[PDB]
Order: C-alpha cells, then structure tokens, then sequence
RNA sequence: CGGUCCGGCCGGGAACUCAAAGGAGACUGCCAGUGAUAAACUGGAGGAAGGUGGGGAUGACGUCAAGUCAUCAUGGCCCUUACGACCAGGGCUACACACGUGCUACAAUGGCGCAUACAAAGAGAAGCGACCUCGCGAGAGCAAGCGGACCUCAUAAAGUGCGUCGUAGUCCGGAUUGGAGUCUGCAACUCGACUCCAUGAAGUCGGAAUCGCUAGUAAUCGUGGAUCAGAAUGCCACGGUG
C-alpha cells in the first residue's frame, strides 16, 4: 500500500523536526519515502474591540497560523509500521495518519 | 455579569441538551411532507408547546465563560474580546500572536 | 387606439404600450403579447384592427382597470372598519409595514410639517 | 531549444516559451484577438517586439494565471523581455531604456482599520 | 508640497495613434476607471470630426486645440487682507491641460444626444473659434487684461 | 407569514374556546395569546386580549378569521404631540 | 515525450506556475560634482528594487479630576419577606419635529434583452451541502462528496460584441401600498428576511455652509468573514478597472 502522514501545527520550527523525525525514521527501517511537502498554511485573523467601553476605532488584529506537512510512505513494511507508530513527538504537532 | 443571568443560561443549555437534539423527532419526523399530513401532523405541532418554554437552541444567549458578557464573543475561544486579548498578551492562547501583515 | 382597457395608448412598442393600461406591469403585458401571438417589438402602428382586439380579448382575463381600482379601495376599508394594526395605519396616515416613524417616514407622511 | 521568461504584474503570472521563427502569438490555446478584446492589451503584449524587430520570427507559446486584463497583459510583457533576455543576451540596455526590464512592484493597499478604504477617511464634523 | 518637489509620472502613447496627448485627452475624459468606455468616445468623436468636416484628423485635433489653449491667466496673491489679481503666463504643461479640461466640460453641458457628436460639436466649434470652450480662454483673456497694471 | 402547513393556535386557548362552544357564551374570555390565529370556532365569543397592562374585549366577527388576536389590541397609547 | 473518449484525463515528466522551509540581495556600497581636507546634499552607472523601495505593527515624560463601578476587580455607602429571585405579556422599533453618519437615485460615459472573457482572499460537522427531479421564483424532494491545494459555499461584476430605447418625469428612479407565497424558529400581530403579480411618491444635480484624497491613491465594480436559529446600506478583510 501507501501509507499517508498529515501534520499540523502552530509552529514551523517544530512541525519540521517532527518531519526530520518521521523521515529518518523510515528509511533507517528501510522503505522509500515521499515527501515532505508543505502544504499551504491556513491563517485565521481576529479582530478585536481593545477599550472596555467606546472608542470604536481604536482595535488589535491576531492571527493564528497552522501550518501543514504530508509525508507520502512507498514500502510499508512490518519494521515500519512499529517505528512510527512508537514515536516520541511534541505536544504541539498533531498527527493523522492514512492507510 | 449577574450570578442570576450566568444560571439562568447554565439551566438553559443544560435542559436544552435534555430534550432536544434527541426529541427533534417531534417536527424534523412527523411534520413531513407524506401520509402523516393529516391530523397527526397536527396533533404533532400542538405537542411541540407541551415541552418546556426553554430547550430550544434558540435561547442560548451564549456568553463569555468567565465574566458571562453577553457582547462581544468569540466562539472560537468561548471568551469575551476582553478577555480574549487580556489572555493572549499574557500568552495564555497558544499560537495567538499579533497579527501584521 | 384603444383596448379592452379603454385607456389610449402611445405609439410605441406594445410591449410598452400595454404598462400604460393600469393593472399590467411589464410581466403581464409579455404574457399579453405571447398570447396573442403579436412579437413585442411592434409597435400599435402597424397593427390592424384584427389584431387590436385579440389583444382586447386576450386583456380581458385579467381584473384590469378601474375595477380593479375598486378591488384594491374595498381591501383598505375592510381594514379600516376591522379596527386591526394595519387599519390603524391606513385610517391615520403613518406606515403600515413597520418601518421607521422617528425619521424618513416622509413619503406617507406627506411634506414635513414644523 | 526553448528560451523561457517567466513575467508578472499585480497579480497574474505569466510563462513565456519563445520558438524559432513565424508570427504566431497563441496564448491560453486561443490568438491575441480572441483572448484579449481590448486594444491597450494587445499593443502592451506586442510593445516588446517593436524595439526588437520580429516581422514574424519568433513563435511565442504563452499561458497566464490570476489578475485582470490589463494585469495579465502586463504579466506578458514582462516574461517576453525576460524571455528575449533570455535569447540572446545583448538586448538588456535598450530593454531597460523602455522600462520593460523593471517588475511593476504596484500591489494594492490593504484596507486598514477606522478607515474606509486603503486611504479613503469618514467624513468628519467638527459637531 | 513644502519639502518634496517632485518629478512626474510617465504615461503611455494612444494605441490607435502613438499620441501621448490623447492618452492625456483620454484621461481627462474618463469618469471612475472606465478607460475603455472613454477610449470609444473620443475615436468616435474623432472620426466625425475629421470625416465630416474636413481630413487630417489629428492634424484638426490640435487645430482645435491650439483656439482654446490661453496665454496669460490670473493668479492671486495675498498681502494684507486684501489679496490682488496678478496677471502670470502660462507653463505649456498647463496650457493643454486647461485648453482640454475646457473642452470636456464644454461637452458635457451640451444637450445633443451620444456624448461623441456633443464632443464633436465642441471641436468644430473650436477649429472656427465658436461656442463656449473659446469662451471660456477670452474670459480668462478679458480678466487678465484687466488686471494688466498689477504686473 | 407563516407557511401553509399549519396555523398556528396555542392549546390552552384552544380548549379554552371549546368549552365556550358547548356550554354557551361567558364572560370575556382572558388570555395572554396575542400570536394566535382566529379560527371559524370563535365567531360570536368575545376574548380579552392582553397588551400589556390591560385585557381588551374583542368580540370576534367573520371578517377577523385569519388573523391575530393581537392584532385587535393596540399595545402603545399615543394622541398627539403638543 | 507516448496514447486519448480531446478534460492533465491516463502512462509519465520534476522543466515551468505555485506551495513553504532555508539562503542571497540595497549599504549612500560604487562613479563624478558641490561642501568647512566635514557630516551631508544634486546627478549617473549597475540592478527586480535607490537613497526610510511600498504598507503594517511599534505611541517617550506628560495633558484633559477625559471615558468605563453596566466586562471584570475593588475602598466606602445603601437594599436584605426586597433595590434580591422566578414566570407570562408588553417595551427598548413610539413620532409634530431638529441634527450626525450612510445607501439608492435624478440617466444616454446610460436602461433593458441575448451571447461571451479575466480574480483574490476566506469559511465549513446540531456545518458547507453538489448532481438529478419539481416550482415563474424565493425554495422543496432525494442525496454524493468534504474536517478539506481533493468536496461544497461559488457561473465574480464592472468589461466586450449585437439589438433596442432617442432626451421624456421616460423602457430613468423603485419609495409606498394591495394581493399571493417561501424559509428559519415554541412562536414572525406589535416586530424578520426573501420571492412573484400589481401599484410607480419624491427626485431633472441640490441655499448659506462643509468633507475626503498625492498612485495602484481617489473614483467605480463585485467577492468573503466575524456576530449569528433567522435577521447588514454597518464593521473587518479581498481582488478587478484605474
Ligand atoms: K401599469
Ligand atoms: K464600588
Ligand atoms: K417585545
Ligand atoms: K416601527
Ligand atoms: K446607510
Ligand atoms: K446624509
Ligand atoms: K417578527
Ligand atoms: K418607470
Ligand atoms: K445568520
Ligand atoms: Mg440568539
Ligand atoms: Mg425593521
Ligand atoms: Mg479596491
Ligand atoms: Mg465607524
Ligand atoms: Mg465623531
Ligand atoms: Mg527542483
Ligand atoms: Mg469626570
Ligand atoms: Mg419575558
Ligand atoms: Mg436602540
Ligand atoms: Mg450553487
Ligand atoms: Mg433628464
Ligand atoms: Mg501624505
Ligand atoms: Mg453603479
Ligand atoms: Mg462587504
């Protein structure tokens, strides 16, 4: 099969070595692997009234982004499947996988 | 914002979740467009005023979780924009930075 | 020339020349016209008597004139002696369907008056 | 071989593909007359082959992306020089002298906040 | 305008002509971005004027140009409260740009029906010194001869 | 208006109104319903509306089928301003 | 390049567009001239960009006993079979008037009819909801896909081509009112939005006065989001023409 691999994340730094983690640990146990490709980041804005009461034009802006990695697996082998799986990521990087 | 007015929309969504989204049957079921067009859909809309004047989704006024305001909510964080901001610049939302672009 | 609706028209397109008849607006008088078989860029010149009153015929089935003038004042009586919201509205001369009396309810209050 | 330009404008993206010799401009599938209607468009698509001459010398293989029509024909101007540039590199001086060499950097302005527009204000009362 | 003295925006030819002053032309006509609605007037208006009343087309476009263009304009000049009328010469930047922002607006005021034959008028009005865009320059000329002795 | 599967009447009225049917007229019949329909099963009763601070007698005729009862019961009181 | 049902749709390619990580680039660095052997100014080259490249965020000590005890918190005062608490209905939408901020107009650089091009940025699970069938229409029935560069919202409008109207209170304007409906919701009377038919006011460019804007700006044209069961001419964003 293809076994597919989305991450997501508030931040870059860490969602690419949580990559570098799943890339290396994958041919180490010796499978193709395809990828990493980044996929477009969603950035959701706030907009916010700061004064308690009035003052309508005096506002702050936010923004979240979530930034997104897809790994693509060629050969799942069995050695493959129990590397990834038993894994030690972040508390930040969110995984969801494909079989 | 009025200890009465944080129970009274404590009450109302804890008898709303009581009745409905289980009980919609009531008008999503029987007011339908078939054979039960006849008395039964009629006797249907007069049970729908039997259950009580809350457990509607529609009186949820859906107020901020810690001050209970009524204005100004956000329901992505369920927070007053008061309190969004006063939490996000002691960094307590995570990935919540000021946004310039 | 004149229909059924003995209003006298212009001599302009029918198309037209039917919205002057009171009762047919624009939806109307192309349901007119298509009926009686006569395209709607011709105008009442060049349309003979033969044709005037299929169109006569044709505007007939509808309620259109001053009798629907009469149609229209007994559904505002009605609620002026119903006594209900909207007869109050009408017997009195403020706006019926709930806009804004505060300001800008100026067209049925007439010109302003300090 | 091909010689390739890449140009762009406020917001289109053009690729160009110039081929040795005849005056056939195809753009998106579709000749210059079909796609762009308005004149303006056709003459700032043609404007980089005037200064250079090309009677019919040169097959240009071109698709666009995004904007309008005065930025996709903008987008096209600016990947033909690049792909002329591209051809025989002794064109730049007299390229740069007709301001066809200079990416159009002119973006829109975002709307900013208490104002109406980018810059347009509310009208103000002094009471 | 204190401190930052400019230079100036360059702008492109007319794509019928190569004219440079019709892309002006063209310009000052133009109502809320619509180029290519303006671009039709002016070449319709500029057919009808030289096809109907004599050839050489641009040729007769500066010909109507050059009977509304002024010379000499007035300008004031504050002192003391009471701030005089000094007659000063036009710069021929200026001299096109008022000769043709009076003849769009002469134009506009007409009561003829497309607005290219109501350009048109206006033109051949100008070529034979007539209407009210040439109206417009001796009124300038009247006031400035007036005012002769502040010089 | 409200769509055509179904007018809309509240039940206390409803029964209310039936046993003003059989067992004869009454007196005003007092009810807080302003948003219900008058049905053809009320013509000749007389039903107090609320508006607010009072009841107002309505005695229904044929013409008020169809309609609202808060409709026959003005809820502002206003006569000129000076 | 092969093949094709002529759609990147298949084989395939990793060039290009693009996506997002990393790096490079602009410093008055270089060349003249002016300058007090100065700091700095004018001009030129190269360059995608030149002198703060464009825009944003970023607001010193303080001023106005400025605003908020109704976000929250809090000193003092006051209420404690009520100034607390629950419920139905009404009200915040009243209307002789005056003012502020907007929207739509007074048309021909336009109105209507048919045909046909070119966007960006977003949102979505008690959610976004396609195809098909029914309805003039708002919508309804059935139901796929999508937690999304995949599916949906969602066929951008100004524009362009052809035809018509021919300067009129009009084929301009769409206020008001009558009738018939749809949807959301326990419930649209007071007091919702939208659709169809009919009605077709004022208005023909606005007194004294006054506002915004220096370039992708103004002007004009559409699109999206938050709030939200439903309910924008407001607010916050986005691109087109210019
Ligand atoms: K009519
Ligand atoms: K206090
Ligand atoms: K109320
Ligand atoms: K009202
Ligand atoms: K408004
Ligand atoms: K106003
Ligand atoms: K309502
Ligand atoms: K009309
Ligand atoms: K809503
Ligand atoms: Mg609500
Ligand atoms: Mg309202
Ligand atoms: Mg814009
Ligand atoms: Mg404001
Ligand atoms: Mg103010
Ligand atoms: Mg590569
Ligand atoms: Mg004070
Ligand atoms: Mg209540
Ligand atoms: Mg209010
Ligand atoms: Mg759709
Ligand atoms: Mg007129
Ligand atoms: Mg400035
Ligand atoms: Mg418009
Ligand atoms: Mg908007």
């Amino acid at each position: 099969q293809r076994i597919r691999i989305r991450l997501k994340a508030f931040d870059h730094r860490l969602i690419d070595q949580a990559t570098a983690e799943i890339v290396e640990t994958a041919k180490r146990t010796g499978a193709q692997v395809r990828g990493p490709i980044p996929l477009p980041t969603r950035k959701e804005r706030f907009t916010v009234l700061i004064s308690p009461h009035v003052n309508k034009d005096a506002r702050d802006q936010y923004e979240i982004r979530t930034h997104l990695r897809l790994v693509d697996i060629v050969e799942p082998t069995e050695k493959t499947v129990d590397a990834l799986m038993r894994l030690d990521l972040a508390a930040g990087v969110d995984v969801q996988i494909s079989l | 914002a009025k200890q009465s007015m944080k129970a009274r929309e404590v009450k109302r969504v804890a008898l709303a979740d009581k009745y409905f989204a289980k009980r919609a049957e009531l008008k999503a079921i029987i007011s339908d467009v078939n054979a039960a067009s006849d008395e039964d859909r009629w006797n249907a809309v007069l049970k729908l005023q039997t259950l009580p004047r809350d457990s509607s989704p529609s009186r949820q006024r859906n107020r901020c979780r810690q001050t209970g305001r009524p204005h100004g909510f956000l329901r992505k964080f369920g927070l007053s924009r008061i309190k969004v901001r006063e939490a996000a610049m002691r960094g307590e939302i995570p990935g919540l930075k000021k946004a310039s672009w | 020339a004149r229909i059924a609706g003995i209003n006298i028209p212009d001599h302009k397109h029918a198309v037209i020349a039917l919205t002057s008849i009171y009762g047919v607006g624009k939806t109307r008088s192309k349901a007119i016209l298509a009926a009686a078989g006569i395209a709607e860029d011709v105008k009442i010149s060049e349309l003979s008597e033969g044709q005037i009153d299929t169109l006569r015929d044709e505007v007939a089935k509808f309620v259109v004139e001053g009798d629907l003038r009469r149609e229209i004042s007994m559904s505002i009586k009605r609620l002026m002696d119903l006594g209900c919201y909207r007869g109050l509205r009408h017997r009195r001369g403020l706006p019926v369907r709930g806009q804004r009396t505060k300001t800008n309810a100026r067209t049925r209050k007439g010109p302003r008056k300090p | 071989n091909q010689y390739y330009g890449t140009g762009r404008r406020k917001s289109s993206a053009a690729r160009v593909f110039i081929k040795p010799g005849n005056g056939k401009i195809v753009i998106n599938q579709r000749s210059l007359e079909q796609y762009f209607g308005r004149e303006t468009a056709r003459m700032v698509v043609r404007q980089p082959l005037e200064l250079v001459d090309m009677v019919e010398k040169l097959d240009l293989y071109i698709t666009v992306k995004g904007g309008g029509i005065s930025g996709q024909a903008g987008a096209i101007r600016h990947g033909i020089t690049r792909a002329l540039m591209e051809y025989d590199e002794s064109l730049r001086s007299e390229l740069r002298k007709a301001g066809f060499v200079t990416r159009d950097a002119r973006q829109v302005e975002r709307k900013k906040v208490g104002l109406r527009k980018a810059r347009r204000r509310p009208q103000f009362s002094k009471r | 305008p204190r401190r930052r003295v400019i230079g100036q925006r360059k702008i492109l030819p007319d794509p019928k002509f190569g004219s440079e002053l019709l892309a002006k032309f063209v310009n000052i006509l133009m109502v809320d971005g619509k180029k290519s609605t303006a671009e039709s007037i002016v070449y319709s208006a500029l057919e009808t004027l030289a096809q109907r009343s004599g050839k050489s087309e641009l040729e007769a476009f500066e010909v109507a140009l050059e009977n509304v263009r002024p010379t000499v304009e007035v300008k004031s000049r504050r002192v003391g409260g009471s701030t005089y009328q000094v007659p000063v010469e036009v710069r021929p930047v200026r001299r096109n740009a008022l000769a043709m922002r009076w003849i769009v607006e002469a134009a506009r005021k007409r009561g003829d029906k497309s607005m290219a034959l109501r350009l048109a008028n206006e033109l051949s009005d100008a070529a034979e010194n007539k209407g009210t865009a040439v109206k417009k320059r001796e009124d300038v000329h009247r006031m400035a001869e007036a005012n002769k002795a502040f010089a | 208006r409200s769509l055509k599967k179904g007018p809309f009447i509240d039940l206390h009225l409803l029964k209310k109104v039936e046993k003003a049917v059989e067992s004869g007229d009454k007196k005003p019949l007092r009810t807080w319903s302003r948003r219900s329909t008058i049905f053809p099963n009320m013509i000749g009763l007389t039903i107090a509306v609320h508006n607010g601070r009072q009841h107002v007698p309505v005695f229904v005729t044929d013409e008020m089928v169809g309609h609202k009862l808060g409709e026959f019961a003005p809820t502002r009181t206003y006569r000129g301003h000076a």
